[PDB]
């Protein structure tokens, strides 16, 4: 997971090394080589302010196209369930081809400004 | 006013990163996989 | 009124509350969203404790 | 989990959207039509309260009263592995029969009063 | 101090227990208690 | 996991009861009669003071030698992909012989002096 209220998506600060940070994420890991991982992590954004941001995360052996395809609906039902008004998802993916053993993260950190 | 103790009240920003990498164990291509996200060396508290 | 429990580790809880819920979902996650939601627990950041 | 000393079992209070909640919790999620999950929580209390109390959760392919009955006793085995004087176990349950896909969960929720 | 200063962890301590159980998380509540760390509240790092 | 800049490694301290410790954990569970189980943590310290030190953990169906090389040279290793010079490697480990259920742990627990 949850965007608290008035908080903004921001680019990754400059963390602390050793931070206490709290992060919603997904991840996947595979030694099959060849094989095509993916996570992905989507936030929706409520229009109404002092509502909260809800975060989705995913991960699979699929495509990044189709991960992030996937996190992105999951966040609009979680906002569908909720009955809230969505001002827009933002959201990102990564794919790897495992070559021996390989793992596929993404993830949605929450700091301070 | 300009804000004090900030740390101590909740989080008020939301960063999206995403990485992969190759590891010769399961933990040492997800620790690969994070520092290839930019967040490596923090320490990760899953929020569910 | 705020906390972060993560970092003022000086100010332990003093209350428990128990709460329960279940429901469908689209996917495993958006169930699990929807039974946190049904515990009225839902919009909220859940830090597991072990 | 653990309950700190002093704490009380109080009804869930109002929650700022976005709170970061220490939370002990069980859950189960299935996709098997017509199959019945559960999940519950107890929280054994101390007779002497300057000790703590002790969380369990618990999660199954049982009935909501085996899910607490089963709960509820490993609440008490933790205070007779202490060899402290057990005042009550408090304790909730919940059960779901999945139709498509369901999640039964259970939490106890740290907070402040 | 009377101004509380907001800082990350600046110990870390190791320990390790091991123990039965009559269920797995009875047991482990038992690898705790046997590592010197059962009555605290753990949360997992990542 | 990691150890913060600066951050020192103590005997465990009196931890408040019901205080929520940061740790970084491995543990194995098994009710096979007679099967040996361990778990183990190493926390590689870097020869810079500027930069933070790793906490790898281990478990598995082995022995504590076995599970306490492994972990080891699990954080040599991720020292050696952040290209950072390791000073030494501190670790623990233990093992439990499975009765009728076991469990091995190990942590590496932060906190505050
Ligand atoms: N509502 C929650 N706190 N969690 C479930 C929904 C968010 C999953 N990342
Ligand atoms: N003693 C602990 N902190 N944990 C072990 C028991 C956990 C039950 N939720
Ligand atoms: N870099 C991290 N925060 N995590 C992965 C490496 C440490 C695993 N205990």
């Amino acid at each position: 997971x949850i965007m608290p209220p008035e908080a903004e998506i921001v680019p990754l600060p400059k963390l602390p090394m050793g931070a206490l940070v709290p992060t919603a994420y997904g991840y996947i890991i595979s030694d099959v080589p060849g094989e095509t991982i993916s996570a992905a992590i989507s936030v929706a954004i409520p229009k109404d302010k002092s509502l909260c941001g809800l975060i989705m995360e995913y991960e699979g052996k699929c495509s990044k196209k189709e991960a992030e395809k996937t996190v992105r609906e999951m966040a609009k039902i979680g906002f569908e369930m909720r009955g809230w008004e969505l001002d827009r998802i933002e959201s990102i993916a990564v794919e790897h081809t495992v070559e021996k053993l390989g793992c596929a993260f993404a993830a949605a950190a929450l700091w301070y400004k | 006013i300009n804000p004090l103790h900030a740390y101590f009240k909740l989080p008020n920003t939301v960063s999206l990163v995403a990485g992969s990498s190759e590891g010769e164990t399961p933990l040492n291509a997800f620790d690969g996989a994070l520092l290839n996200a930019g967040i490596g060396n923090v320490n990760l508290i899953r929020i569910s």
